[PDB]
């Protein structure tokens, strides 16, 4: 997550954290700034905008150090940054108050070192915050699940 | 005369620009799921369609 | 000092000194250069040339921590990057061969971490070199002191 | 050897080494690249294409603090970053299987600290591997050495 996972800078602040998956980087339409890499920043970012991102072709030397895509998602303790996120009834919660702003993009992890979904936002529901995510789907269809009230980081 | 031809060929030149713009964004709408995951096992018809 | 006072950069040299007081950052009209910081970089400076100095609204996010300033002025010895500045009959002296070009713009502090003055350029009268700085008053004014035979830094 | 000699970037990666000796910096015309020195990227470069090499004049801080230049050749190990050269026969060669793409411009020191030649390219005779350079001459003519089937590292 620390070595493959860069921020994008704007005005001295970091506004998300945009990732390269298999081979190619993704960075959520949303949020806006410019990209630390040099490299990255010389990539055309075609926009996918019903599903708030963007995403471009890493040049031929970075694609050989990318995490890795996935389709099965038991439930269960996940891997964040700010610690364990928990899968349930297609669904994805973490304790109410952690994460916010600037953390948009940031990839939760599996056990294995793969990556299972995009944090694009949060909504607070009193107990728990439910995350607007993007996950994947058997048939490698990319659903973009996002509980109601939702609030893009 | 001059007028009505004008008229076609702005109804042919609107008409087709439409119709490319509409398959175009059919082609985003119906690929851009595709290009953001692994494996795209995707039937070849709509490709085929409005790649040309 | 060293965490707020930011280096002033031109053909990969360093040849003066940007000072943030009071939420505001000041530059001096002599040297001609860039500033390395995004923020500081997209501020506009309002310029005063015969002050010799241009001053700019620092951001939000850094206004919160800045250099205090004050106006009393006991004489005395006052500390300063390379040492201290003897303060004595309204001027400035430090030792002969201390300090040179691109010390410019570089603050005065005090005792009690407060920027007094900030040093404009020297003078060599011999024993010593009399500093030609931008002194503050009581009375909400501001005077620059120069000696005979300045040399801007 | 490191400290004076410099990377040369191609969309991030190493593809040649750019040498200054005597004062004059010289690169290979053929590896296309940015050299990583911000004051070397303001220097003129002046180009021998049938020598495939440009040089050019190097700023004042680093003229003296160069490779210094010698003619005199005597058969033996030379010294080089992948360890040593065999100069027989007026031919520069190294052990098959070392050295290769990238390693264009790297330079040939002498056990005194002296630079003997500049390294272009190499050709494999399957028991060695003879490098196409360009080598001195006690006349100060600086001859193109290139072996049959030569091809630019």
């Amino acid at each position: 997550e620390s070595d493959k996972t860069f921020p994008i800078m704007l005005n001295g602040q970091v506004n998300g954290y945009a990732c390269v998956v298999g081979g190619r980087l993704m960075k959520p339409l949303h949020v806006e700034g410019k990209i630390d890499n040099e490299q990255l920043a010389a990539v055309k970012l075609k926009k996918a905008s019903m599903y708030d991102l963007e995403y471009g072709d890493v040049p031929q030397n970075m694609k050989s150090d990318t995490l890795q895509y996935t389709s099965d998602k038991p439930p269960g303790f996940y891997n964040w940054h700010h610690g364990a996120v928990q899968y349930e009834n297609g669904r994805f919660t973490v304790p109410r108050g952690v994460g916010g702003k600037g953390d948009s993009g940031r990839p939760i992890l599996d056990n294995r070192g793969r990556v299972v979904a995009i944090v694009l936002g949060g909504a607070n529901e009193g107990t728990r915050t439910a995350l607007s995510v993007v996950t994947w789907n058997q048939k490698g269809v990319t659903i973009k699940d996002t509980p109601e009230g939702s609030e893009p980081w | 005369t001059v007028i009505v031809l004008c008229g076609v060929a702005l109804a042919i030149l609107v008409g087709t620009a439409s119709s490319a713009a509409c398959i175009a964004k059919a082609r985003r709408d119906c690929l851009t799921p595709y290009a953001l995951a692994p494996n795209a096992t995707v039937p070849t018809a709509l490709a085929v369609l409005c790649c040309i």
